[PDB]
RNA sequence: UAGGAUAGGGGCCUACCAUGGUGGUGACGGGUGACGGAGAAUUAGGGUUCGAUUCCGGAGAGGGAGCCUGAGAAACGGCUACCACAUCCAAGGAAGGCAGCAGGCGCGCAAAUUACCCAAUCCUGACACGGGGAGGUAGUGACAAUAAAUAACAAUACCGGGUGUCUGGUAAUUGGAAUGAGUACAAUCUAAAUCCCUUAACGAGGAUCCAUUGGAGGGCAAGUCUGGUGCCAGCAGCCGCGGUAAUUCCAGCUCCAAUAGCGUAUAUUUAAGUUGUUGCAGUUAAAAAGCUCGUAGUUGGACCUUGGGCCGGCAUCGUUACUUUGAAGAAAUUAGAGUGCUCAAAGCAAGCCAUCGCUCUGGAUACAUUAGCAUGGGAUAACAUCAUAGGAUUCCAUGAGUAAUGAUUAAUAGGGACAGUCGGGGGCAUUCGUAUUUCAUAGUCAGAGGUGAAAUUCUUGGAUUUAUGAAAGACGAACAACUGCGAAAGCAUUUGCCAAGGAUGUUUUCAUUAAUCAAGAACGAAAGUUGGGGGCUCGAAGACGAUCAGAUACCGUCCUAGUCUCAACCAUAAACGAUGCCGACCAGGGAUCGGCGGAUGUUGCAGGACUCCGCCGGCACCUUAUGAGAAAUCAAAGUCUUUGGGUUCCGGGGGGAGUAUGGUCGCAAGGCUGAAACUUAAAGGAAUUGAC
């Protein structure tokens, strides 16, 4: 019985893709079947955020972001609540939440 | 590779036939070809077709009226003497009624009615009905 | 498809229906002759022949002017080369092929080219042997067959 | 698939002639390992009662089958015979002369019976239904 | 080649000479519970299995060998010898061959009389005449097979259907008639007897002149009747039944099927489209080789007589397959015409006026693969033949002519060339990057590390942390995608070199050169093996800490082989798209990659970037069957009982088992090939409802 017409990865036209390792576990998974996410955050959040602008020396001082690109497993992303189990017609939707 | 002609032929205008089409068109054309369709549109399972001269191995484009159900070729082509007709009359076709089983007797390509009458045998090149 | 890959490209040329030469074309057929010949005798080939009358002398198409094709006016001539020009030309690949494989030992993908090529080459030969376009004797010879060209 | 062409006569012949042996009939058939069996090719054979056994039937059943040991003359192999017709185990004694028979599967075992492939047919040159039904008497 | 020998050819044998002969189109060798054929069984067709036996051919007389006589024998109801048995005997010797008929022993599951006769069919001899265990006749014979009894009718009693009558059915009721099984004069049969056919006399009422074999839960026609047993005895081909109410066991009654036949065991035909050429299968059920190349095999584009109507000679020639017609073709068997053996299975007989006979009475006819011989046909196919004219046609015994002078086209087959490109395709050298570890310098001081929580470990000799710098090895983030390249494995920093490749463009070239492929070859992740180097990190084995009833595990730390590289071996993966390659057709759509054609109007710049349309090639994706499928699902896994485009590999219920052994490659680990005994009624696939 098979689950998924493209096998839960992403592979078409190449046999062989470099592997990288789940960032919560460091568990070998294929590069393109890893849960991939690009978090973009402020290194100081809402209540943070207001007691560093007076604290800052200079007003024109934007505060600086981080961006972070990170791999999970499917165990780690299924346990974490990144990606949830879907029902058997609402797996094929692709389209991402909003 | 292209090693049987007729069956190429036979199987696009049985496709075109079963979707409805009123006109297929065969590609690359022969001598054999011609003769098969010329049977078939003499005992009246198809219409018009023409020729075209591409200068290399011509095509046809052939006019469907409805009639005919199915048509294929028999591959390896069978020698089949005036006594054997029958079985395989028995094999290839819906009823003694009515069908058609093509032969490439050394007096030409003909049906198999025709080959009963002039007493003679030959090859099975295919069937239609 | 190809005889030795997978792919199905289906680019070549197409003749026109007209088999007489257009009017347009004044060259008679000595001037024709004249030029084949002593192409021939610049050491070109009926493929690059052709594309040099095509583009500087006008002529779409040998077979038309001349009623004849290439190799059989050179062939006619006397001129014609003692090989095939295909299996020269495969015969020249698999030269350079092993000439460049010779100091390369690990490029072991050029190696699988050169069988490619080398079966190629005794296809095309075994059919010039049954259509007696080559002697009977005739036998590809790696280590001498960059002396033949 | 399969190869058609008209001069292919040999290739498909081969081709059978090679995968009849997938068959289970065929390659016990042809296989002559058939003259290895205790009956060697026979319908019936005729044995020495060894001596009287019971075999307990196999799950989910419960009873206990009267078999009987004995030896075929014709090869000296020993083999278990059962016997049938509840009381007949009263009539087989020791070293009596029998008629043995296959059990119906073709050398397999038959019923809840672990690994018995015979029954007992005659005892003593009679049979054991006249003996059964009372129409013979042992001599 | 020449002899010898033979009835005769021939290495049949001899002398000399040469090195040949057969083989993946299976030689050689092995097995056969193998005499070959005509034929037998079952058969929609195709087929599968059998063929000791009465007809034909061969071989043998216990096993081998040698030979006489004879026209014919390597004869055995002939000899000689040896081997094995075995027979008398006066112990000096003598005689043997039932796989002839009958009979005996033995072997076995398994097979009859030590009878009569030449009357028939024929054979043999000097012969009309003898003889014939050839052959026929009787005996035993449920091998197989044909026909066919075991009662029919009426009345009465009882009960039904079209108050009534008729019809129809049951009674160890009442009547009569009928007859052969049996017995037997007699005749007939017969070589003589016997059987049959025919027939005096006798011969049926419970017409005792007495029908049996298997069953009664399902498959499968027939009982949820009664008594016994109580997971015992037993039944049960399979599913199953019996544990105090048994429709299944043991019995009675009743009923069912076949019926003078039925049950059981083996073998095998069907069933079996579960051997599949007709006609099966290979995504998930067992089954596509890791991938490509490759000879034999199989399979290979198109093109060349049509209009023409009518309707004894005499040559010398492309070869085949195919198809038609003919001939020759043993009988018996099969199919089949005739024929009233009383019918039938049979037989090849017979039939008729009522004969001193006739129908000339009949004793037909097919089929009989393949191979061989001959006649016609030339559509479809296979071979070589095809442009140095070395071509065709003329003149010059009894050199000049000469002509229409002679070459199919260029596959949306294939190869080669050329042009501008394109790619994380390959090899070599080279360049860069942060991080990790180590070391060096400098700064501060109490913990650091790791964990769900801790400890093993480091540390006031300064651990952890901070900054600078050098060295080493590995690794190439982000960019990175339902994107690219490669035969697959696989491939991701820059630059140079080297050879290769697809697609596109082409009014370039050759002209079938092709597809798939036993044998045979290249390449083939990771781990593994032999040595050299390197050895940062990670880390099988090992050690320790922790958890735990226990923990040789999961969690921590330190680590060996290994992880990197060079020269050689191995040849396997969930080597997966669980989907071999080539070709054609059959829905739509948009996106994307490479190339090309056109339009378009912007760029701090013809061309490049962007937008729009179209063509070819590729990786995919979405919707929908009118398709398919057990379904999941698939635009191919479609064009399949309306079954056939070519080709390779490969599966036959689950285990045993990818095991044993042999062969073969490897240093080894191992790889390729690869069973059997035995065991089992299910194992398995997809989907559904519950439960968890
Ligand atoms: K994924
Ligand atoms: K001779
Ligand atoms: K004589
Ligand atoms: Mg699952
Ligand atoms: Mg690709
Ligand atoms: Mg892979
Ligand atoms: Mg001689
Ligand atoms: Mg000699
Ligand atoms: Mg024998
Ligand atoms: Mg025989
Ligand atoms: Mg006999
Ligand atoms: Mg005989
Ligand atoms: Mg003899
Ligand atoms: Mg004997
Ligand atoms: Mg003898
Ligand atoms: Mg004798
Ligand atoms: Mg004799
Ligand atoms: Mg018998
Ligand atoms: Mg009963
Ligand atoms: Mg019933
Ligand atoms: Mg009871
Ligand atoms: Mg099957
Ligand atoms: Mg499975
Ligand atoms: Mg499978
Ligand atoms: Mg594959
Ligand atoms: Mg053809
Ligand atoms: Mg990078
Ligand atoms: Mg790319
Ligand atoms: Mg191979
Ligand atoms: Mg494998
Ligand atoms: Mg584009
Ligand atoms: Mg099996």
């Amino acid at each position: 019985t098979f689950k998924r017409r493209n096998g839960g990865r992403n592979k078409h036209g190449r046999g062989h893709v470099k592997y990288i390792r789940c960032s919560n576990c460091a568990k070998c998974c294929p590069k393109d079947k890893a849960i991939k996410r690009f978090l973009v955050r402020n290194i100081v959040e809402q209540a943070a955020v207001r007691d560093v602008q007076e604290a800052c020396v200079h007003d024109g001082y934007v505060l600086p972001k981080l961006y972070a690109k990170v791999h999970h497993c499917v165990s780690c992303a299924i346990h974490a609540h990144i990606v949830r189990v879907r029902s058997r017609e609402n797996r094929r939707n692709r389209e991402p939440p909003q | 590779v292209r090693v049987s002609v007729l069956n190429d032929a036979l199987k696009s205008m049985y496709n075109a036939e079963k979707r409805g089409k009123r006109q297929v068109m065969i590609r690359p054309s022969s001598k054999v070809i011609i003769k098969f369709l010329i049977v078939m549109q003499k005992h009246g399972y198809i219409g018009e077709f023409e020729y075209v001269d591409d200068h290399r191995s011509g095509k046809i484009v052939v006019e469907l009226n409805g009639r005919l159900n199915k048509c294929g070729v028999i591959s390896p082509r069978f020698d089949v003497g005036v006594k054997e007709i029958e079985g395989w009359t028995a094999r290839l076709l819906p009823s003694r009624q009515f069908g058609y089983i093509v032969l490439t007797t050394s007096a030409g390509i003909m049906d198999h009615e025709e080959a009963r009458r002039k007493n003679v045998g030959g090859k099975v090149l295919g069937f239609f009905y | 498809g190809r005889m030795h890959s997978r792919g199905k490209g289906i680019s070549s040329s197409a003749l026109p229906y007209k088999r007489t030469p257009p009017s347009w074309v004044k060259t008679a057929v000595a001037d024709v002759d004249e030029l084949i010949t002593k192409a021939a005798k610049k050491g070109q080939m009926p493929s690059q022949i052709g594309v040099l009358l095509r583009d500087q002398h006008g002529i779409p198409l040998v077979k038309s002017v001349t009623g004849s094709k290439i190799l059989r006016i050179l062939k006619a001539h006397g001129l014609a080369p003692e090989i095939p020009e295909d299996l020269y030309f495969l015969i020249k690949k698999a030269v350079a092929i092993r000439k460049h494989l010779e100091r390369n030992r690990k490029d072991k993908d050029s190696k699988f080219r050169l069988i490619l090529v080398e079966s190629r080459i005794h296809r095309l030969a075994r059919y010039y042997k049954r259509t007696k376009k080559l002697p009977p004797t005739w036998k590809y010879e790696s280590t001498t067959a960059s002396t033949l060209v | 698939g399969k190869t058609r062409g008209m001069g292919a006569g040999r290739k498909l012949k081969t081709h059978r002639r090679n995968q009849r042996w997938a068959d289970k009939a065929y390659k016990k058939s042809h296989l002559g390992n058939e003259w290895k069996k205790p009956f060697a090719g026979s319908s019936h054979a005729k044995g020495i009662v060894l001596e009287k056994i019971g075999i307990e039937a196999k799950q989910p059943n419960s009873a206990i089958r009267k078999c009987a040991r004995v030896q075929l003359v014709k090869n000296g192999k020993k083999i278990a015979a059962f016997v049938p017709n509840d009381g007949c185990l009263n009539f087989i004694e020791e070293n009596d002369e029998v008629l043995i028979a296959g059990f119906g599967r073709k050398g397999h075992a038959v019923g809840d019976i672990p690994g018995v492939r015979f029954k007992v047919v005659k005892v003593s040159g009679v049979s054991l239904l006249a003996l059964f039904k009372e129409k013979k008497e042992k001599p």
